[PDB]
C-alpha cells in the first residue's frame, strides 16, 4: 500500500501514531528474511519448514486477520486491523467513508417554535 | 409570490425533472450578463431565472 | 363556497386540506394551512 494510506504521525508528546499495517508488514519481511538466511547457510529441514509456516501465517493475517488461525495481537489487547477489516464492517471504508461523509459548509443548533411565521421560512441566528 | 409562480411553472410540463434544469441553465446566463456594477440584492439570478420563464409561457 | 356548519375535528380538518389540494395545487393549500393555525393559535 502506498504510506500515505498507513500514516505515521508524531502526537504533541514526542510519541509516534502508528497504524497496525506497519506492524502486519514488518512481520512478512523479518520472517521473509530469516528464510533467505537459512536457506543460505543450508540450514536444517525441521527450521526451514517452520520457518515457512510462519511465512503462510504472517501473509494470511495480513490479508485477513482472524480468518483460519488465531487473531494476532500487538501492544494493546485488540486485534489488529488487516487489509480486509477495514472494508467489510461497519466503520469500514464502504459504510463510513464513500456512502456517508462528512461535509463542509455545515452546522447544528437547538429547535425552538417560531409562531407568527409562514412556512418555508426557519430561524437563523 | 414567487411560490405561486413556481407552481405554475411546475404545472403543464409534464417532466418536473427537466423544467428544472431549464431555470438552472438560464440562471447561469442571467448571472453572466448582470457582470456589470450594478447588482440588485433582492432578484437574484436564480429567482429571475423563474419570473421570466413563466412570463413566456403564458 | 360551501358552508360547514359543524364541529370540525382533527379527521375533519385533513379534508379540508386535501381539498385544497385538488383544486388549487401547493400553494394556496400551504397558506390555507397557515391561516387556520392563525386561527386555531388565537381561539
Amino acid at each position: 500500500i502506498p504510506p500515505d494510506l498507513r500514516p505515521m504521525v508524531q502526537l504533541d508528546g514526542g510519541r509516534f501514531a502508528t497504524s497496525d499495517l506497519n506492524d502486519l508488514y514488518r512481520r512478512v519481511i523479518n520472517r521473509n528474511n530469516r528464510l533467505a538466511r537459512l536457506q543460505e547457510i543450508l540450514a536444517p529441514e525441521i527450521i526451514v519448514r517452520n520457518e515457512k509456516r510462519m511465512l503462510q501465517e504472517a501473509v494470511d493475517a495480513l490479508i485477513d486477520n482472524g480468518r483460519r488461525g488465531r487473531t494476532v495481537v500487538g501492544a494493546n489487547n485488540r486485534a489488529l486491523k488487516s487489509l480486509s477489516d477495514i472494508i467489510e464492517g461497519k466503520q469500514g471504508r464502504f459504510r463510513q467513508n464513500l456512502l456517508g461523509k462528512r461535509v463542509d459548509y455545515s452546522g447544528r443548533s437547538v429547535i425552538v417554535v417560531g409562531p407568527n411565521l409562514k412556512i418555508y421560512q426557519c430561524g437563523l441566528p | 409570490h414567487i411560490i405561486y409562480r413556481s407552481e405554475e411553472l411546475l404545472g403543464a410540463a409534464s417532466n418536473r425533472y427537466n423544467i428544472t434544469v431549464r431555470v438552472a441553465k438560464r440562471a447561469k446566463e442571467n448571472r453572466s450578463e448582470d457582470f456589470d456594477s450594478i447588482d440588485d440584492p433582492n432578484m437574484k439570478p436564480a429567482i429571475r431565472a423563474i419570473i421570466e420563464m413563466s412570463d413566456e409561457l403564458t | 363556497m360551501t358552508f360547514y356548519n359543524y364541529t370540525i375535528d382533527k379527521g375533519r380538518l385533513k379534508k379540508l386540506i386535501a381539498l385544497a389540494y385538488r383544486r388549487y395545487g401547493s400553494a394556496r393549500c400551504s397558506q390555507l394551512a397557515d391561516e387556520l393555525k392563525e386561527l386555531g393559535f388565537r381561539f
